[PDB]
RNA sequence: UGUCCUACGCCGGCAGGCGCGGGUAACCCGUUGAACCCCAUUCGUGAUGGGGAUCGGGGAUUGCAAUUAUUCCCC
RNA sequence: AGUGGAGCCUGCGGCUUAAUUUGACCCGGCCCGGACACGGACAGGAUUGACAGAUUGAUAGCUCUUUCUCGAUUCCGUGGGUGGUGGUGCAUGGCCGUUGUUGGCUGGUUAAUUCCGAUGAACG
């Protein structure tokens, strides 16, 4: 894998302030302007799933409402429970999906799915 | 609550489906006034009268 | 509910406690405090003592005053430099009142007019206050004009902020000027004029205004 | 996930410990209204008041 | 609104100086949530005396105010007034008998702060002084709502008190003033429950007080409890 | 029209940044330098240099927050 | 000159959805909730408030741990034994608004008696 030409075992050793230009400029307004403490409390509860989990299967999901969080390089391989409104989504995360959001991984609507008379007489 | 020609009426069925399976016979009051149950609203039976 | 008594500094002070032992007025009081304006910083008992500095000597001890203003004089002069190193301004205002008092009833005259004078230009508004009204009941109430005009002209062409408080110096101090100096004023204020500032240009126009008034 | 209350953990002779035999075991708040009576805690990190919650490290 | 208060306040109840601290923290410009805020540590970890002092500074003008804009009293108002009621030294001797000694009460700021005694539990002895201090003082239109929810209490009501009562209704024999039906539940209240506490004295001294003050209609349902009501 | 309207200088290609001033207003924006219109150039009846939807990639700004594209700009 | 035909946007119906709030709504998670009697526990202790971390969808002593502090302000159960903060209309007593004339400064703040803080009488 390579994200913005950059391998994932050093983008997991790139810190915030110089991920600031591989991610694109509506990234890189978030990260300036911070993170709430409803995030970070988050990204320590899927360091603390990984940490306990067994090493050769998937960790436990973790459930979430925090639709409007950019996916960090670290986060890979998690699993986060994401709600649409009705259910949580568990949604695996795969290294391909750095620069988007968590709310378009559920999604919180359904696809719409949408005899002529003939005289007798 | 009540609106003009319009209701919401609840603990009349406690599933959504259910008001699907009696959907085509009407409904009446004890004062005399009629309705007819328009479309369930969800999850709890909970529907909307006319 | 100390202040509003009739007992209390409101009233009665500025009639009976001139009186100092029955009989007004003694300066016995301001020349038995010295151990308190001297090696006593001690706050807001200096300014309580400034209060009745200023309040009592309006009552005319002028023979007493010509005798022992250098006394006076020597004991403010001091006070001048002392607090100044400090930065304070509830002991200050009043002081720089009663000296405007003392020099009111009134060679080493200018040198504590002089000290009334450069306070002027004091950056807290209180001090200025007090300096600003001081020195128009001096020259109102004469050979103090023509220095004092000297240091306004200079000061005035040192220099933004300080020259709107200048302006108020020389807005009621211009009628009490002799011709030369007037003239020379006459061209300061205009000089001021070729700058657009605008409320450098009310108050110089509205000195004028009190000039000729 | 039903709401369970507190429950408080009925310490056995909790007043028993802050004395020997004479001398405070435990030290005494410097405040005004809380000591001469007022004892502190002493966790393994910190003192805690438990009136005027004075934190000590 | 919600959410975490800041730790500066959770010192106040055990701060020197809680007036100069109060006054400048505008009490009157408080959110509604902030009274059950507020009052919840200062009936928690405070003394009786000090929480007393709150209560009538504070808790009893805003409970005026808001029953007298809107009518009604707010879900967060209401419990303060529960969680007040958690200390009934301070809250009779701060809300219930200033309230009463007002003499501006009405029948809706009675009939709101007298279903709060009912619903919740207030002990005997503190609620017997209750009893005895607004025996003494005069009768209005809503202090009546303080007695009859009170012996609706129901509890062992010392016998001393019982003197202080009918006291109060001896003290209304000679007055030829129109008593309203709200004093005759009052009054029944009162031979409904202690009729077997009153004296043969006491009996006919409250049948007089029928012959002089009757009701057309409440007034044989009094005489029959006292005709049907044992001796001591 | 307004205490939010903006002048001017510098930077970037553009959205946009940094600084410093005027105006409670027939006083500054503002001699309100508006668009069709007018004069030259290219195009030449061709779903075409008409038409712009729908899309891909990037950048900037307001907001606690821009995902189901807040908005704006470039290809 | 158009609209009606095309693309987009907007409103009524209709269709799908948990709701697509109406001529605020949908999923979740909290808050609060009698007294009387009797039987229990209750200074050995009834009970209140709390630092740190966490569950939680988050924080939160309104929760799950480590015990710090307040103390009678008590808290567990069982009874067919009592229990309007109702909304709304009529008669009803008081009270406002509704159909002239003459007088009369501790303090910090600013270019400035600038800013904030305490603080009356008669005549027609």
């Amino acid at each position: 894998f390579t994200y913005r030409g950059v391998d994932l075992d050093q983008l997991l050793d790139m810190s915030y302030e110089q991920l600031m230009q591989l991610y694109s400029a509506r990234q890189r307004r978030r990260l300036n302007r911070g993170l709430r403490r409803k995030q970070h409390s988050l990204l320590k509860r899927l360091r603390k799933a990984k940490k306990e989990a067994p090493p050769m299967e998937k960790p436990e999901v973790v459930k979430t409402h925090l639709r409007d969080m950019i996916i960090l390089p670290e986060m890979v391989g998690s699993m986060v429970g994401v709600y649409n409104g009705k259910t949580f989504n568990q949604v695996e995360i795969k290294p391909e999906m750095i620069g988007h959001y968590l709310g378009e991984f559920s999604i919180t609507y359904k696809p719409v799915k949408h005899s002529r008379f003939i005289p007798l007489k | 609550k009540i609106f003009t020609k319009m209701a919401v009426v609840r603990y009349m069925f406690f599933n959504r489906e259910d008001v699907l399976w009696f959907k085509p016979v009407e409904l009446r009051t004890k004062w005399g006034r009629r309705g007819h149950i328009k479309e369930p609203l969800g999850t709890h039976g909970h529907m909307k009268c006319s | 509910a100390a202040h509003k008594e009739i007992c209390a500094v409101l009233a009665a002070v500025t009639e009976v406690i001139r009186s100092q032992g029955g009989k007004e007025t003694e300066t016995e009081y301001f020349a038995a405090l010295m151990t308190t304006m001297e090696a006593v910083e001690s706050p807001e008992s200096l300014a309580a003592v400034a209060y009745l500095l200023n309040l009592v000597l309006k009552r005319v001890p002028s023979p007493v005053l010509i005798k022992k203003f250098s006394d006076t004089s020597k004991a403010f002069m001091d006070i001048m430099s002392a607090q100044a190193s400090s930065g304070s301004t509830s002991v200050l205002r009043w002081v720089l009142s009663c000296l405007a008092t003392l020099l009111r009833k009134q060679p080493v005259t200018l040198q504590v007019y002089h000290g009334l004078l450069s306070f002027t230009v004091h950056p807290k508004p209180k001090i200025r206050k007090a300096a600003q009204h001081g020195v128009c009941s001096v020259l109102k109430g004469h050979p103090a004009a023509i220095s004092t005009a000297k240091f306004c002209i200079q000061e005035i062409e040192k220099s933004a902020t300080t020259t709107l408080h200048m302006l108020t110096l020389l807005k009621d101090l211009l009628p009490c000027f002799p011709e030369g100096l007037v003239k020379s004023c006459s061209e300061t204020l205009l000089r001021v004029m070729t700058l657009s500032h605008v409320l450098v240009t009310a108050c110089a126009m509205q000195a004028f205004h009190s000039l000729f008034h | 996930p039903k709401k369970n209350k507190h429950k408080r953990k009925k310490v056995k002779l909790a007043v028993l410990k802050y004395y020997k035999v004479i001398s405070r075991l435990r030290r005494e708040c410097p405040s005004d209204e809380c000591g001469a009576g007022v004892f502190m805690a002493s966790h393994f990190d910190r003192h805690y008041c438990g009136k005027c919650c004075l934190t000590y490290c | 609104r919600s959410g975490k208060l800041p730790k500066a306040f959770k010192i106040i109840p055990a701060l020197s100086n809680w007036e100069q601290i109060l006054y400048v923290t505008e009490p009157e410009a408080w959110t509604a949530a902030a009274m059950y805020q507020a009052t919840r540590i200062f009936a928690s970890n405070l003394k009786e005396r000090m929480a007393q002092r709150f209560y009538n500074l504070v808790l009893l003008p805003r409970v005026r105010d808001d029953v007298a804009e809107y009518k009604r009293l707010n879900f967060h108002l209401y419990m303060a007034l529960k969680k007040a009621l958690f200390k009934p030294g301070a809250w009779f001797k701060g809300i219930l008998i200033p309230l009463c000694e007002s003499g501006t009460c009405t029948l809706r700021e009675a009939i709101i702060v007298g279903s709060i005694i009912t619903k919740c539990s207030i002990p005997v002895l503190h609620s017997s002084a209750a009893m005895l201090k607004i025996a003494e003082m005069e009768y209005s239109g809503a202090n009546s709502i303080f007695l009859r929810l009170l012996l609706d209490k129901k509890y062992a009501l010392p016998y001393r008190v019982l003197d202080a009562l009918v006291f109060h209704f001896l003290g209304f024999r000679t007055e030829k003033r129109e008593l309203p039906v709200l004093w005759h539940q009052c009054l029944l209240t009162l031979v409904q429950r202690y009729k077997a506490d009153l004296a043969t004295d006491q009996k006919e001294a409250l049948l007089e007080l029928l012959r002089l003050q009757p009701h057309p209609q409440l007034s044989p349902e009094i005489r029959r409890e006292l005709q049907s009501a044992v001796p001591r």
